[PDB]
């Protein structure tokens, strides 16, 4: 009971891309309770490794913070996109193309051109201008929120609780914007 | 995958071993050689997992696709039209679908 | 935020800008035209805004600060959770008429020394979140006379381990202890999980310090040791030196080994960092970007 519990799962929000409030995992549970001594010492012999591949996963992949489900990511802590720089080939540079239609020849169609030799191209940044804050995606979701396997459960002062456990609380409010 | 769940999967025969493996090979040894007789292989949970890798795209593919013609002959007795039939560089076919 | 709030105070109840009745040495600064940023400013002002300062500059005004001292109060009593923020705006409106009701020579200077302990004197609210005894150290203090000290076997470890316990709720201001129940328990963090019931664990650990097991057997602990005497000895781990349970107890089978279980995810984090980096390095599926990775480090 509050030795092995059953682990808290969580639920991903697709529009914020916040965590969506914690449920208690009530899909995956066996029916022990047609079982006598030599297999519910068994079953509880399970659950206590998923409450230790639980924490021993935890550790290697979700990042350390304080507040678990916070309401607004910091840059650094998501995953940014910085690709290449996108080389831009330039097919006609126009310091010495100009000066042929002036000349009197009007041009048509389109190395690359044969009146002038040259060819410059250019490259320029094709990363956002400010990397990104405030949201999680669905991959960072899948890395970050494993189920957490919550021991002892419910023992303390008030505030001391996981309050984010409640799928309706506020982190920076300490209260449920309800329906005003 | 997901050991998150794994070790909760392989005692009640979900993913993890086929009943070659993990009986006891007495047993095994005793089954095979009696099935004109008795016949065991029911009531053992041969269990069967998908391939999690390669099958999924995560970029936005596409099942099935239409084309449009991009000419057309309207003679009085043939109809000929052509196609443009082309592929972003990671969709073989098989061309008889 | 802010250390202070005598400054908030300060900055919800006086002039932004520089006014002779509150700041002279400011307003008397930029009359007789001697500032290093702009000094010729206050000529090329006219008679509006001269004399509406000259004036009032060489002969000050006589104001009043018992609208100013109580919002030093208030926003100290505040800051510190005595009142709920919903309040506030009603106990400024009940002591602003108090101090104005009961008010003398005697209070007015009895506000402006309560304004000054709630600054240099409320230095303990920076002192015990550095040394937690909130509910870390007197509160386990009890806890340490709760337990007997009578132990049968291993009478030295047993003061050992409770001696690198009270250096755990010490050099971590977020862990606390406290009183629920007939029983005492410890979360290592606030909004915490891993709450590990104390009296349960070093009722389970009494009867155990002296074993001398052999190290040949590991699936018995399952009707001796509890997950959370298991987790209290993960908690326990990081603050534990080589020289407090040597070698051969069955602690040593334990603390020893759950430091090196800590040493195995403290290097292998900086590996998960590693792969997680280089599949959007060479192109990989992002699905199948965390399957393979932790089969190869589970």
């Amino acid at each position: 009971s509050k030795e092995i519990p059953t682990p808290y799962m969580w639920s991903y929000q697709p529009q914020m891309g916040l965590a969506a409030g914690a449920s208690q995992d009530y899909s995956s549970r066996m029916n022990w309770l047609s079982a006598g001594p030599h297999m519910i010492g068994r079953v509880n012999g399970i659950r206590a490794t998923r409450n230790q591949i639980l924490l021993e996963q935890a550790a290697l992949t979700s990042t350390p913070r304080s507040q678990l489900n916070p309401p607004n990511w910091p840059a650094v802590q998501v995953y940014q996109e910085n690709p290449a720089p996108t080389t831009v080939l330039l097919p006609r540079d126009a310091e010495a193309e100009v000066q042929m239609t002036n000349s009197g020849a009007q041009l048509a169609g389109g190395g690359r051109s044969s009146f002038t030799p040259r060819q410059a191209y250019l490259t320029l940044q094709s990363s956002s201008s400010q990397p990104r804050s405030g949201g999680i995606g669905t991959l960072q979701f899948v890395e970050e929120f494993v189920p957490s396997v919550y021991f002892n459960p419910f023992s303390g002062a008030p505030g001391l609780y996981p309050d984010d456990f409640i799928p309706n609380y506020d982190a920076v409010s300490e209260s449920v914007d309800g329906y005003d | 995958a997901t050991p998150s769940m794994m070790p909760q999967w392989s005692y009640m025969h979900i993913a993890g071993q086929d009943a070659s493996e993990y009986l006891s090979p007495g047993l095994v040894q005793f089954a095979r050689a009696t099935d004109t007789y008795f016949s065991l292989g029911n009531k053992f949970r041969n269990p069967t997992v998908a391939p999690t890798h390669d099958v999924t795209t995560d970029r936005s593919q596409r099942l099935t696709l239409r084309f449009v013609p991009v000419d057309r002959e309207d003679t009085a007795y043939s109809y000929k039209v052509r196609f443009t039939l082309a592929v972003g560089d990671n969709r073989v076919l098989d061309m008889a679908s | 935020q802010q250390v202070d709030p005598a400054m908030l105070a300060a900055l919800q109840s006086q002039p932004s800008g520089v006014t002779p009745s509150d700041d002279w040495a400011a307003a008397m600064d930029r009359i007789l035209a001697l500032t290093t940023r702009n000094p010729e400013a206050f000529r090329q002002q006219p008679q509006a805004n001269r004399f509406s300062a000259i004036l009032e500059a060489v002969v000050p005004s006589r104001t009043n600060p018992t609208h100013e001292k109580v919002l030093a109060i208030v926003n100290a009593l505040t800051e510190s959770k005595a009142i709920r923020k919903d309040e506030a705006g009603l106990i400024y409106n009940a002591l602003l008429e108090r101090v104005a009701r009961y008010n003398s020579t005697n209070v007015q200077a009895n506000l402006d020394r309560l304004t000054t302990d709630v600054r240099e004197a409320v230095a303990q609210r920076e002192r015990f979140m550095h040394d937690t005894n909130l509910g870390s150290q007197v509160a386990l203090n009890a806890f340490l006379s709760t337990l007997p000290a009578n132990v049968p076997r291993g009478q030295e470890d047993y003061v050992s381990f409770i001696s690198a316990l009270r250096l755990l709720v010490a050099e971590v201001p977020q862990s606390e202890v406290y009183q629920s129940g007939p029983d005492y328990f410890f979360q290592t963090s606030r909004q915490g999980l891993q709450t590990v019931n104390l009296t349960q664990a070093f009722k389970n650990l009494q009867g155990m310090w002296g074993v001398r097991a052999p190290v040949g057997d590991r699936a018995t602990i399952s009707s001796l040791l509890t997950p959370n005497t298991r987790l209290l000895l993960l908690l326990i781990a990081p603050f534990t030196n080589s020289s407090t349970i040597s070698r051969d107890s069955y602690l040593g089978h334990l603390i020893t080994l759950y430091r090196e279980a800590i040493g195995q995810t403290q290097v292998d984090e900086q590996t998960f960092q590693e792969i997680t980096s280089v599949s959007r390095a060479l192109g990989q599926q992002d699905t199948g970007s965390l399957e393979a990775t932790l089969n190869f480090l589970l």
